């Protein structure tokens, strides 16, 4: 199980920023994250259905249902040696986010100091201790700094049970958020974070209405007075005991609304600030999807993707 | 607009000044809003013994529309704490706010306040309440029986009020006397811990 990877921040800084944002998001979302090393790309998962995450009973206690999925093309790493006898040479593992975050923070500090070394990542069998292995990470500091992180490999049966949520694309309204680097980026960033000024607000009602040809509103009804925050700037639209959730009848064919938690909205705001191309998709009374895309070309290259699925916090 | 009353202005100083003036009458009580073609008035009363009325005429607003026909004026009641909290949160970025619009659609509808920025607009609706039987017009000056009248500069009176407040004044006595040779005596006498 060779997983030899080389990471350099001086070449293609966009990929390094994407990886840093992915690790930060998974660390801030849940305690443990799944890493899937395929022969083509690396997929980082933050889901409550993982073996380690499900040990917290988050879904039943605090409704932690959101799922974060991040894709990193193999071109990001200078060297990508991933050989396996599984489907598409896939290797699945579970890791703790805090240690990886600390290691990457140390690497960022070293890079900011002035070093231009490379990080080598490999899988090793630690004799100290689903067998548990270690992620040997090493790098030079203008001194050969080496750190190891515990990791738990997963089987094919365990791997296949982690499936990315999908949405009814036909019954789904998408809006292309203005680029953060654009002149309206600051305005939209302030608009997203406006609701944070109300500490006691827990749920926010996102609404999208046709007729730049659509508009987005954030409604707060938890205060003693009704509150609506509207965006008037440009915004373009992209053209067992289990039972199905009940969906309220749409007011009109061109209006899509959903109620979500404020923490998910803060995560979405951070993601929007991180990346340039952001799409907000709403499934009426069902869910909200934040899709951040990073485009790179040479024969266009693979598109970096971060998809955050948020289930409704309340029914409409 | 289609509303029965709609007034929009670009001077946010008037609104905040009016709220500041109304504050001393209690941070948690009711405020009466009177609307008419002449303008919009805020009225507050305390303990059936004191009353304040602050008027905002048409000229203060860059747009003012009062389309009501059945009644020449509209009366509503709101809670001061709601407006205070909403404005305090919304007025944090006072430098960016460019427009403020008040609206009302008659009895049974909320009092709507909208802060319009360059690209973001915040709309708040305040619920209205029944007006108390007490009549604001009850406490009024009998224009035909004035005991005395006086005109004073604002700065001097404000300084005198500050001095009275700083000494813990408990009782106040307004003394007014006139004599020949254009001799006048207006004074405020305070009973406090100082004597």
């Amino acid at each position: 199980m060779k997983l030899k990877l080389i990471v350099n921040g001086c070449e293609a800084p966009d990929d390094y920023k994407l990886l840093r944002t992915t690790i930060n998001t998974v660390a801030s979302l849940r305690k443990t994250a799944i890493l899937r090393f395929n022969s083509e790309r690396l997929t980082i998962i933050s889901t409550p259905k993982s073996s380690l995450n499900s040990s917290n009973n988050g879904t039943i206690l605090r409704g932690d249902t959101g799922q974060l999925w991040c894709t990193i093309p193999h071109d990001v790493f200078r060297l990508y040696t991933v050989i396996s006898a599984r489907e598409l040479n896939t290797i699945t593992m579970e890791c703790n986010c805090d240690s990886l975050l600390s290691v990457f923070k140390r690497y960022d500090r070293v890079m900011n100091q002035g070093s231009s070394s490379n990080m080598t990542i490999k899988l090793q069998s630690m004799p100290e201790w689903n067998p548990i292995c270690a992620l040997g990470i090493t790098f030079e500091e203008i001194i050969m700094h080496s750190f190891k992180v515990p990791v738990k490999l997963l089987f094919r049966a365990q791997d296949t049970r982690i499936q990315e949520p999908m949405i009814n694309y036909i019954q789904l309204m998408m809006y292309k958020l203005p680029p953060i680097s654009g002149e309206f980026g600051s305005a939209f960033h302030g608009f997203i974070r406006r609701v944070e000024r109300y500490s006691n607000v827990n749920h926010i009602h996102l609404m999208g209405v046709k007729k730049d040809d659509v508009e987005l509103k954030i409604i707060v009804n938890e205060l003693d007075w009704h509150l609506e925050i509207c965006w008037n700037g440009p915004l373009d639209s992209v053209i067992d005991i289990s039972v199905m959730v009940e969906k309220a009848e749409q007011e009109s064919s061109s209006t899509h609304e959903v109620i979500i938690r404020c923490k998910d909205w803060k995560v979405c705001s951070k993601l929007y600030a991180a990346f340039e191309e952001v799409v907000l998709a709403i499934s009426h009374d069902e869910s909200c999807v934040f899709h951040c895309s990073l485009d790179r070309g040479s024969k266009p290259r693979e598109r970096g993707q971060i998809i955050y699925y948020i289930a409704r916090s309340k029914g409409l | 607009l289609a509303n029965k009353f709609s007034a929009s202005t670009v001077h946010l100083e008037h609104i905040t000044t009016a709220l500041s003036c109304l504050t001393p009458f209690g941070s948690k009580d009711d405020v009466l809003i009177f609307i008419d073609a002449d303008g919009l008035s805020f009225v507050r009363e305390n303990n059936h013994v004191i009353k304040i009325q602050l008027l905002l005429s048409r000229e203060l607003f860059m747009s003012y529309s009062y389309r009501n026909e059945t009644e020449d004026h509209m009366k509503l009641c709101v809670k001061i704490n709601h407006i205070l909290d909403s404005v305090s949160v919304m007025n944090r970025n006072s430098d960016d706010i460019v427009e403020c619009t008040l609206s009302y659609d008659g009895h049974g509808s909320p009092f709507v306040l909208i802060f319009e920025d360059s690209f973001i607009s915040e709309r708040v609706e305040y619920s209205t309440y029944l007006i108390k039987d007490f009549d604001t017009n009850g406490l009024e000056l009998d224009r035909e029986r004035i005991s005395f009248e006086a005109i004073i500069k604002g700065e001097a009176l404000h300084s005198a009020l500050k001095d009275l407040k700083e000494i813990g004044c408990k009782e106040c006595y307004v003394y007014a006397k006139t004599e020949a040779n254009d001799e006048n005596v207006f004074a405020l006498i305070s009973k406090s811990q100082l004597g």
